[PDB]
C-alpha cells in the first residue's frame, strides 16, 4: 500500500506496492493451484477504496470464475454453490459475498485468443471507462508465440498509469518460464505458486513465504 | 456445510487440528466419487498417525455379504426357538433398542461364545433380518475363510474397506490355519470405536480361550487384539443340545 | 466428546488454524486414554498463547542421592518393581548388568534408547539405574533437559551455570532426557555440544533416553546449513547409545 496494494498484510510490509508501473508475472504452478491467487490479490482492493480494477479470465468463460470469489467473499462453497437449490440453509451468509463486489467497479472478461494490441487500444479507453488500480490480465501462456506478450507488457503498466499483472503457466523459479517465454530483460519482479517466490527488484525485500489454504472456501492465511 | 457433517461423524476419531491437517483428503474424500463400477474399489476415510489418509423376503437385495455361501443367510425370530441362557438373557439386550438406533452415538452389539455346533450365528444372521426390516449393507463373514487370501499380493492394497466402518458386521467363525494380525483387525476395530459404529460376534471357542490362543513367541499382543473385542459390549452364554 | 461440543460452539471465533496447527496434540489427546487406571491424572486442553497443550489433573541412599533439577519424589524405583507381560520393559532388565560387568572403572561402552509414547515412564525406569549405583559410594544421576533451558537463557551474564555444570559433569554414569519436543537452539554449540566432549576427551559411557526417536532427534532442532549443524554434536549421542524397542 503505497500504492494500491499488492496481495497480503506481511507481503505490503515486504516488497511494498502495488506502486507506479510495474509489469508482473506470477508464474503461477499446474497440480497445486492458482486460481485462490486471484480471489486473494483482486478480491478486496476494488471493495474498499476507488481505485477500482478489471479480471481478464480468457479461455474460460469469465462467468464460470464467478463462482469462485463469490464463494469466497460471503464464504459460502460447501452445501454448494455450483450447482442449483441449496438445503433450506446455505442461504445464510450471503450478505458478504456480492454484497461489497458491486459498489466498486469491474470488468471480467472471455473475449477471443488475443493477441496483445487489444489492451493497448481497449487501455486506451478503459482507462478511460474504468476508475483503475491494478489490470489483472490472464496467464502468460496462452496469449500469442509466448515470449512476445511479456516484452510488451512491461510498458502497458506505464500508459493507464497503474501496475500490470500477468500470471503464467510454464519447482518453481525464474528458469520454468523459460521453457516456454522470455521474460527476464523485461519483468523485474517476479512472484511465484509452489510459494510467493518473489526474488526480483530494486527496491530492497525479497523473501520465501508460502501461506495456509482451506479449500472449502479458498482462504489464503498470514502470520 | 459437508465438512460439519463429517466432522461431527467420526469427531470421535479426529483431532480438530486433524481435521484441518487432514482437510486436503477429506475434502477429495467427499468430492470423488462415493461408489465404484464392480456395482471395483470405494474410497474411506482411515487415521493413520496424526493424519487421515484414504484407503480404498423384499428385504435382502441391497446387502453386501463377504465370503460366504449364497442363500444360508435366511433366518427370522418366530421360527428361532427359545431355549436356556443361550435365548433368555438375550433378547434383554436386544429388544430394548430395535427402532431406536443411531449414528453419533454408539450402540450395544452382542459377542455370542461357547461349543462347536449349538447356535454360533443363528443370533447373527436372524437379527440381519431386523437390519432387513430396515435394510443395511449388513455384513455376514467367515474369518476363517480371511487369512488366506488376503496374505496372497496383485491386489492388496486395500481388501478389508467392508470389514471396518459398515452400518453392520455380523462376524462368524474363526477356527482354521505376535500375529499377521495387529496391523490388521487390531486396526480394524480401531475404526470401530472413533467414528460412532457398533459390531455383531459370533466364533467357536470363547473370550477366555481365545486370549489364551492368539499370537505367540518364545507379547501382549495376544491380550490386546481381543478387549478390542470385548468394549461395546458384554458376552453372554450358549447353551443346549448338539444340532448336527 | 466435550472438546467437539465446544469446538462448533465456539468455532467462530476459534477457527481452524490454530486446529490445524495443534493438530498433533488434539489427535494425540483423543487416542490416549481419556480415562485413568485409578478409577492418576486426565489429560485435558489447555489454551497457552497461540497453542494448545494438554495438561493432566488429578483424578542407604538418600543423603548420598541428591539429583538436580529433579525431585527425590521420583528416584524410588527398582527393577524388581517392573512387570513383564510388556514387549518393553525386559530389555532393561537384560542390558544393565552385562553394564555391571564390561566396565572395572573407565569403559567407554554403549547406551540404550526408551523412546516413542507418553505413558511407561522413562524416568521411573532410569531412577532404577540411579536407584542402584548408590549402595555403593558412586551415581548415575537424572537430571531434567528442558531445565537446561528454564533457567539458562535469562542469566548469561557469565559463569552462573556455566559453572554448576562443572561438577554434573564429572560423574560416570549420567543420563540424559528429554531432548525433543521439549527443549529453542542457541544452547546445543554452547551447552550440549561441549556436554559429550570432556567426557569423551579420557572416553565414557554416556546416556540418553527422551521422547522422539533417533532417525528423528537429529530433526527436531532446526527451530541444508541447518539439518547439518543438527549432525555433528549429536554424532556423538548416537555415537554413544544403543536403541531399545517399543514392540
Amino acid at each position: 500500500i503505497t500504492g494500491i496494494p499488492t496481495g497480503f498484510t506481511e507481503l505490503d510490509r515486504m516488497t511494498s506496492g502495488f506502486q507506479r508501473s510495474d509489469l508482473i508475472i506470477v508464474a503461477a504452478r499446474p497440480s497445486v493451484g492458482k486460481t485462490a491467487f486471484a480471489l486473494n490479490i483482486a478480491q478486496n482492493v476494488a471493495t474498499k477504496t476507488n481505485e477500482n480494477v478489471a479480471i481478464f479470465s480468457l479461455e474460460m468463460s469469465a462467468q464460470q470464475l464467478v463462482m469462485r470469489m463469490l464463494c469466497a467473499e460471503g464464504n459460502i462453497n460447501a452445501q454448494n454453490l455450483r450447482t442449483g437449490k441449496l438445503t433450506p440453509e446455505d442461504w445464510g451468509k450471503l450478505t458478504m459475498a456480492m454484497g461489497s463486489l458491486s459498489n466498486a467497479g469491474i470488468y471480467i472478461d472471455d473475449t477471443p485468443s488475443i493477441r496483445v494490441s487489444d489492451i493497448r487500444a481497449k487501455c486506451r479507453r478503459l482507462k478511460q471507462e474504468s476508475g483503475l488500480g491494478m489490470i489483472v490480465i490472464d496467464y502468460l501462456q496462452l496469449i500469442q508465440e509466448v515470449s512476445e506478450i511479456s516484452r510488451s507488457l512491461k510498458a502497458l503498466a506505464r500508459e493507464l498509469e497503474v501496475p500490470v499483472i500477468a500470471l503464467s503457466q510454464l519447482r518453481p523459479m525464474m528458469s520454468d518460464i523459460r521453457e516456454s517465454g522470455s521474460i527476464e530483460q523485461d519483468a523485474d519482479i517476479v512472484a511465484f505458486l509452489y510459494e510467493i517466490i518473489i526474488a526480483k527488484q530494486r527496491n530492497g525485500p525479497v523473501g520465501t513465504v508460502q501461506l495456509a489454504f482451506i479449500k472449502e472456501y479458498n482462504k489464503f492465511v498470514n502470520l | 456445510q459437508d465438512v460439519q457433517a463429517f466432522l461431527k461423524e467420526n469427531e470421535e476419531v479426529i483431532d480438530q487440528k486433524m481435521i484441518e491437517k487432514s482437510l486436503n483428503k477429506l475434502y477429495e474424500y467427499i468430492e470423488q466419487s462415493k461408489n465404484c463400477s464392480y456395482c471395483g474399489y470405494h474410497p474411506k476415510l482411515v487415521v493413520n498417525g496424526r493424519s487421515i489418509d484414504i484407503e480404498y423376503k423384499k428385504q435382502q437385495s441391497l446387502m453386501k455379504s463377504m465370503y460366504i455361501q449364497q442363500d444360508l443367510l435366511g433366518a427370522t425370530f418366530q421360527q428361532v426357538d427359545i431355549s436356556d441362557p443361550s435365548r433368555l438373557a438375550m433378547f434383554q439386550h436386544v429388544t430394548d433398542f430395535l427402532k431406536s438406533y443411531n449414528e453419533t452415538g454408539k450402540g450395544k452389539g452382542l459377542y455370542l461364545y461357547g461349543k462347536f455346533g449349538v447356535g454360533k450365528t443363528f443370533m447373527l444372521a436372524a437379527i440381519a433380518n431386523e437390519l432387513a426390516e430396515k435394510e443395511y449393507s449388513s455384513m455376514i463373514v467367515y474369518v476363517p475363510e480371511f487369512v488366506r487370501e488376503l496374505k496372497n499380493s496383485q491386489t492388496l492394497e486395500e481388501k478389508l474397506n467392508m470389514v471396518k466402518t459398515t452400518p453392520v458386521l455380523m462376524l462368524d467363525d474363526i477356527g482354521a490355519e505376535s500375529w499377521v494380525r495387529d496391523e490388521v483387525i487390531g486396526t480394524v476395530l480401531q475404526h470401530r470405536m472413533s467414528q460412532q459404529l457398533p459390531t455383531f460376534f459370533s466364533s467357536n471357542f470363547s473370550p477366555d480361550e481365545l486370549k489364551h490362543h492368539f499370537t505367540y513367541s518364545q507379547e501382549v499382543k495376544a491380550a490386546r487384539l481381543m478387549e478390542r473385542i470385548l468394549y461395546l459390549a458384554a458376552p453372554i452364554r450358549l447353551d443346549g443340545e448338539n444340532r448336527r
